[PDB]
């Protein structure tokens, strides 16, 4: 079904590095050059106050829409990833349901300015205080800390491409029917990532990558906070949250 | 419903 479902040669691994990097470059929601250029564009005290005065429901709605927009780009990244479209539909959905948010959390570090602890949001950079109306301070703080930690690694765009391919192609996700096929694709993407690091003298980052369970903890906290919000504003979720967001995080 | 549509949309 795909070359990468079996043992790949060095030259095939080299091709895989190029294919993954190309898939990522074509499916960025935000260009790195744009994010870096916009760093001087920061929300004023007045603008921050405006976001803080928004109702909890209006802020949750906006943030769910922005997350859904990011997730759509991750779905396109998946579709372009060597071997992904050759997996069965059940496995494609299992991997995206479990991994789409994890990939967005990783992609976020590009939009995060470690210099002043701000993130690009609705056209300007703002600190975590911009999100205070959500009423999930702990989760926002944890996501900022995560982006801060990833920012300290100074990832290149190619490293992000290969690392996020692996975040998505995880053979341990519960529910995978063709687990052996996913294990082999994961093995080849792992080789592609480690080969690129070896070639660029960046193998030192391997021991510095987030631990096993860190991305899972942030994803579980998101679902928990959404369930709290849903109990408070059930019709906001039913009437005004994006259908894709609900399919991923509230079981439809 | 959505994920199936996005995956099927070529
Ligand atoms: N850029 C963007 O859409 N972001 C950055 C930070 C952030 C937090 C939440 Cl809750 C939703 C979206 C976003
Ligand atoms: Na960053």
């Amino acid at each position: 079904e795909n070359l990468y479902f079996q043992g790949a040669s060095l030259t095939e691994i080299e091709h895989l590095v190029q294919s993954v990097c190309k898939s990522y470059r074509e499916t960025c929601q935000l260009r790195l050059e744009d994010l870096l250029r916009q760093r001087s564009n920061i929300f004023s005290r007045e603008e921050v106050t405006g976001y803080q005065r928004k109702s909890m429901w209006e802020m949750w709605e906006r943030c769910a829409h922005h997350l859904t927009e990011a997730i759509q780009y991750v779905v396109e990244f998946a579709k372009r990833l060597s071997g992904f479209m050759e997996l069965c539909q059940n496995d494609q959905i299992v991997l995206l349901k479990a991994g789409a948010m994890e990939v967005v959390l990783v992609r976020m570090c590009r939009a995060y300015n470690a210099d002043n602890r701000t993130v690009f949001f609705e056209g300007k950079y703002g600190g975590m205080e911009l999100f205070r109306a959500l009423g999930c301070s702990e989760l926002i703080s944890s996501i900022f800390d995560f982006s801060h930690s990833l920012s300290a690694l100074h990832f290149s765009e190619d490293e992000i491409a290969l690392y996020t391919a692996l975040v998505l192609i995880n053979a341990h996700r519960p529910g995978l029917q063709e687990k052996r096929k996913v294990e082999q694709l994961q093995y080849n993407l792992e080789l592609a990532f480690h080969h690129h690091l070896c070639k660029t003298h960046r193998q030192s980052i391997l021991a510095k990558l987030p631990p096993k369970g860190k991305l899972r903890s942030l994803c579980s906290q998101h679902v928990e906070r959404l369930q709290i919000f849903q109990h408070l504003h059930p019709i906001v979720v039913q009437a005004a949250f994006p259908p894709l967001y609900k399919e991923l995080f509230s079981g439809g | 419903k959505i994920l199936h549509r996005l995956l099927q949309d070529s």
